[PDB]
Formats: structure tokens, sequence, C-alpha cells
């Protein structure tokens, strides 16, 4: 999984509803 | 400040870990066909295969086991210590006046890799959590920038395991290649043990995976005044309505996992650059590197399409959907898997006639006269469809599912990524058969030239296809 | 399709002499991949010279491999009577693996 | 212990066919790809043919292409080499020499050779 680091902070970066 | 060393600590074993995973899954093709294992390079692909499925499926079980028992800290330090176990078994099948003690000896190195696998799930499941309330105090900002760090940090160790430790595994020795992933296994259980007593642990709160499991085991939904609250009812509804597009990612997760088991496998019968030129035995380039090339790709357009893409897109709309973002994604990953098919006929067709020797790693390869950067377009692809697939897949899982159900949903996604790479194992180990005779011989040291990967990549294409189009259909449908 | 020409044919070398014979190749040869065979008359060929620079089991320290790319060359320091035999500049490298044009050593 | 021993060599008239077998003993022939190398008399030597360790890579020398066929038989550990449209230029010694798949790869080993006269 290259892309862990992204997926690890994804609901934070970006905004996101919902969580 | 006394907080700063807790998240320094998470983030050098984050690195440390992830050095060495990546350093174990870049060249164990290659380890595996050599000198103590003379594998084929179906069974090599396999090995790999499983080995990363394990440490995706463990992801949920890994942070179940933190969370409902042992605490989060205690199962992340039980966890290198028993990932540290594993490793060690890696450099000691190298050297040959180990190997002998040790042990032909495949339960050696099918125990070391599953050790490795519950390591690295366990880990993976559990660090991020614990990062996250070793930083959620100071505030969100603070959260923000600590998991910017974080994603350097397992960026910056990806990128170096793939290029140093592949390159020492391929070219200098293995010996010394499978030791400093251990090394830094052991570094990094020594930096987390010390960090330990600078740490915020957090009592053992109980995952949402164990209520869920519970809402399974049934007392929509049943809800109300049964045994069961309002609340988890609904949580778990909403999981069960995420499944199903993880259900659909995971071919797009089996020919993603190819790039580094079977790619490399082609890698090693296509004509490797020389880039050494210099002293005996000379170093050739790590098939690896394209993966880390890859890697390098994604930390080239990560921040492009979160700073020029979709901040245009946004203000002039026509922003595809989450949904529409995944089949784009299964679309390229698809075109990946067709790529590999096209270049793996082209090369049968040419080593039919021709071959160029090629003595990477300690074996020696009948690889055809074709350049390995005819593979380079393939991995880009699959690198594409990383940006467009994964991140949206987890980002659709987010927005339909609440705040609480967050390092549950995550989990999901590990756990189906690890049932697409052991769909892979178990769709390699089926054309493996006589019956298809796909990839069924006994070519030892891998020599995939009598062998069909063409027709396995132009399967996986075809699986890729037939989920992106019943995708796409039950997308329309429902949106 | 690489051809290997061994220089010279064919000559004759004293007792205790410098000995140096060529294997030049139509293309570029990695070094790692072009050996060197010691066939006696009535006997069987057998590897002298692996990767063009190291010598095989019971090779005397006398000879030595040299060159890389495409010429190549093997050398005798002192030349010995068990020493007179044919050399062949072998690559296996690309397919097909052709074998050089042999050089017979003799006695002067 | 390792050797290697060639049968089959003959008397043959020009435009038959003739199997060379060659026994494998002291070591896995299933591994260690095969080769066949010719030497005409007074002549140099001549590669052939070349199988692999699974008979997956299969090679022959331009001038042997179209007639002769290589092939191994790992259980009873031998390597046949069938020629067929045989002239009079295939006169020669044939050995089968073993190729390594290992960190160096070249002809360890040798066998005596078996002379193929064909002739009338």
């Amino acid at each position: 999984m290259l892309s862990e680091g992204y997926l690890s902070g994804l609901e934070y970066w970006n905004d996101i509803h919902w969580n | 400040a006394g907080r700063r060393a807790a998240c320094g600590a998470v983030l050098l074993t984050e690195l440390l870990e992830r050095a060495a995973f990546y350093g174990i899954t870049s060249n164990l093709v290659l380890f595996l066909n050599g000198a103590p294992f003379c594998w084929e390079g179906a069974q090599a692909s396999e090995a790999l295969l499983l080995f990363m499925g394990l440490t995706y499926l463990g992801s949920p079980f890994g942070g179940w086991l933190a969370d409902a028992r042992l605490g989060r800290a205690r199962a992340i330090l039980l966890s290198l210590a028993l990932y540290l176990l594993g490793m060690l078994a890696f450099p000691l099948l190298a050297a040959p006046a180990t190997r002998a003690a040790l042990c032909c000896c495949s339960p050696a190195t099918f125990a070391g890799l599953v050790l490795v696998g519950l390591g690295v799930a366990t880990v993976k499941a559990n660090i991020t959590p614990f990062g996250a309330d070793q930083v959620k105090d100071r505030g969100p900002e603070a959260t923000r920038r600590f998991f910017n760090w974080f994603y350097w940090s397992i960026n910056l160790g990806a990128i170096l395991s793939l290029g140093g430790i592949a390159y020492i595994q391929q070219n200098v020795s293995f010996v010394t290649g499978y030791a400093i992933p251990t090394v830094c296994v052991g570094l990094a259980f020594v930096v987390f043990l010390c960090g330990q007593s600078v740490f915020i642990t957090k009592p053992p709160d109980g995952s949402a995976f164990t209520d869920m499991f519970k809402i399974l085991t049934y007392s929509c939904k049943m809800s109300h005044g049964g045994p069961f609250t309002e609340e988890k009812v609904e949580d778990v509804k909403a999981l069960v309505k995420i499944v199903p597009v993880f259900l659909a990612l995971i071919p797009y997760w089996t020919v993603y996992f190819q790039m580094q088991t079977t790619y490399v496998l082609q890698s090693l019968h296509l004509r490797i650059p020389e880039i050494s030129n210099i002293t005996t035995t000379p170093h050739t380039l790590p098939a690896a590197w394209l993966t880390m090339f890859d890697a390098v790709l994604i930390l080239l357009l990560i921040p492009l399409k979160d700073k020029l893409v979709d901040p245009i897109l946004r203000r002039h709309g026509l922003l595809p959907s989450s949904l529409k973002r995944i089949a784009v994604g299964m679309f390229f990953v698809m075109c990946s898997a067709f790529a590999a098919g096209i270049l793996e006929s082209k090369r049968l067709n040419l080593v039919k006639e021709k071959t160029i020797n090629q003595t990477i790693g300690n074996v020696v390869y009948h690889a055809a006269d074709l350049s390995l950067w005819w593979q380079v377009p393939q991995y880009l692809l699959i690198g594409i469809s990383e940006i467009f697939a994964s991140i949206a897949g987890l980002e659709f899982a987010y927005s339909a599912a609440p705040k609480s159900m967050q390092s549950a949903i995550m989990g999901l996604f590990f756990f189906f990524s690890g049932v697409g790479s052991f769909v892979g194992s178990g769709l390699l180990a089926l054309v493996s058969i006589k019956a298809i005779g796909w990839m069924s011989s006994h070519t030892d040291f891998g020599n995939i030239n009598g062998c069909y990967l063409n027709y396995y990549f132009f399967l996986l294409a075809a699986i890729q296809g037939a989920t992106l189009l019943l995708f796409l259909i039950i997308s329309v449908k429902y949106d | 399709q690489i051809v290997l020409t061994q220089s010279p044919a064919i000559m004759s070398a004293s007792l205790g002499e410098r000995v140096t014979m060529t294997c030049t190749a139509s293309s570029g040869v990695s070094s790692s991949y072009l050996h060197w065979y010691q066939q006696k008359p009535g006997s069987s060929p057998r590897l002298w010279i692996y990767s063009t620079s190291n010598l095989a089991s019971g090779v005397p320290a006398r000879f030595s491999g040299s060159g890389s790319g495409t010429s190549y060359s093997l050398t005798i320091s002192s030349m010995e009577a068990e020493d007179a035999a044919t050399y062949y500049c072998h690559q296996y490298h690309r397919s097909p693996w052709a074998f050089g044009g042999g050089t017979k050593l003799e006695i002067k | 212990d390792v050797q290697l021993v060639e049968s089959g060599g003959g008397l043959v008239q020009p435009g038959g066919s003739r199997k060379l077998s060659c026994a494998a003993s002291g070591f896995t022939f299933s591994r260690f790809g095969m080769h066949w190398v010719r030497q005409a008399p007074e002549k140099g030597l001549e590669w052939v043919a070349y199988i692999s360790s699974g008979s997956s890579n299969i090679y022959y020398a331009d001038t042997v292409k179209g007639r002769f066929t290589i092939s191994r038989d790992n259980p009873k550990n031998t390597l046949f080499l069938q020629m067929t449209s045989l002239r009079s230029e295939d006169t020669a010694m044939y050995y089968c020499a073993r190729s390594t798949t290992i960190i160096r790869a070249f002809f360890d080993y040798w066998g005596q050779g078996t002379t193929l006269t064909v002739s009338s």
C-alpha cells in the first residue's frame, strides 16, 4: 500500500462531511 | 517539551517499520528464487502475495486486539517484538552459516513470513490511533501537523527502503540486505520501549468490531427495546452499506498488489539496465526501484491533486464523485494489467528465439532482449489508479460512515485489500494447476519463460473489467 | 548473434614465456559472462577462467583473465609444459552462445 | 561424484536420424540446465543446443535449428538430443555440458563426449 501515509490521515487535511 | 518526544518516537518507529516491511516486500521474490530456495516464480509470487494479504488482513484483528484488550501501546510493543522475531529468520536464511542450523526448509521461511505479517498488521492497525491520541490533546491543528509529519515519515521510510535496501539486496548481498531491515526493526522496538515512559497510553475502550460482531450475531435490524442501543445499530448498518464498495475494490487490490510480486518477476526476465560498469559482478538497477519510482510518482502528484486539480475542479464544478473516482481508478488498474499482459506476450514472443542472461541477485535469469523500461507504463498506471481509487474508496467509506467508526472503516479497508491480495495469490495458484497449465511446470529459479504470465495478467484485467462494469451499473442505478 | 574472434588462431611459446591470447566480440559482452575453456587433445573441455577474471578450480595462479566490453584476453605469466592446449573464449550472455574460434598453444 | 556420460554416437547414413543420450549422476539433474556442444574433427567447439532446468528455455544453433531437438527426462536423469535429416557436416564429438543457474553461469562440467559419424 504505497498510499498508507495519505490514507492514515485522510480525515485531517481535506474537509469531509459526516466524519 | 516532554510531548514532542513521544511524537518523535512514534514517527521514528513508523519510519523504521515501514522501511523494514518494504525492504522485505521489495526483494522477497528475488530471495525466494535463490540458493537456499530454488522456488518457482509462481511460488515466490504466491508467497509474497500471501504475506502482504496477511499484513493487511491482520489490521482489523490487530485493532480489535489493541482496543478490546491489551491496550494500544502494549499491543504495538508486543507486535514490534513479534515482528523482530519474524525478521530475524530472513538474515539467518540468507547466511549460509546459519541456514544450516536453521535448516528444503520452507517451514522456516513460512514461519518467518507469518510472524512478520502479524507484526506488520498489528503495528499498521495501531500506530495511527496511537499517534493521534498522542497528539489529540493539543488540538486539531496540532493533529494535522503531526499527521503531515506521519505521512512524510511513512513515504520517506518507503522511499529509503525501496532504494537502499533493494539495491543492497539485489546487488551487494542478501545477508546484509536482510540484516539492515532486522536492525531497523530492532531500533524501532528499542525506541518504542524507551518512549513508553513519555507515551500517553489510553486504557482499552473496546473496538467497534466486537460491537459489529455482536450485532451480526443477532440477539431493518432489531434495535429499539432489544438488548442493543440505537447508535450502534445505525453504525453497523452504515458499515454494511460501506462493504459493497470494498467488495468491488477487491480485484483492484489484487491487480495493485501484483505490482511487487509478479511485476517484479516479469522485471527479472527483462533486460535490466546495468548501472555500475565497474568492479566484479557489476551492479544492476534494482527491480524494486520501479515500485520506488511509482511511490516517488505519488509524492509528485498527491500534493498536485490536492493543490492544483481538486481546487480548480471545485471552483469550476464537474468534480467527479467518490464512486466515479473509484471507477476511474479501477479502469486505470485494468489498463495497467492489460499493458502488463501485452508486454509479457511480447516478451514471450521474443524469448522464444533469443535471450540474454542476467545474474541479478544471485541467480541467472533468461531475460528477453527487451528493455526493462517497457514495464514503466504499467507501474505508472497503477500509481494513477491509486490516487483515483484507494483514497477515493476510503473517502467514500469516510463519507457514508460516522466519526465513531473511525479506525473501524479503515480496518475494513485494510481487510479487503488483504482479501484482494489473497484472491490474487489464489488465482495464481489456480492457474498454476495442470488443468489450466498457465503456470504449471517444474522450472526452478522462477524462469517464467515456460509459463504464461500474459494469460494471468489478461485474466486479472478481465476480472477487473467485469468488476468495473458491475460497479458502473450499480452506481448508475443507485445514484 | 555475437561472433568471437580469437587472435592468434595458433601460436607457439617457449617454456617460462609471457603468453597472451585475445578474444574480440562482434558486439558488447558483459565481462561476467565471458569464460575461457581449456581443451587438451583427446580430452573433454574444462572451464579455465569464468567471468574473464576468476580462475576455475585447479587452475594454476600463473593464468589471469583481463579485458572488458568487446576485447578480452587470457594471459600466462610463465608458460609451462602442461599449459599447451586449445583455449576457447565463450560468451554466455546473448543467445546463440557461440564459442570462440580457438587458440592452439604449443611448446617452442 | 558428479559425472556425465554420452551414448548413441556411431555411424549414420546421411539423411538419417540419431538420438544421443547423456546420463547424469552426482547432482540434481532437475536443476542445472544442460547444453549440447559439438566439436568437428580438428575443428573448434561449436555450441549446438541448450535446454533450461525445466525445458522452458530451449535454443539451438542456426545450423541445427530445424533438425535437432533437445529434451530432458528429469525422473530418470537424462538428456536427449534427437537429430533428423543428418548431413555430412554434423559428424563431430558431442558433449553434454552443465550450466549453472547460480551466482556465476558457465559450463562447469563436461562429459567425455560421443563421436557421431555421418557418412557412407
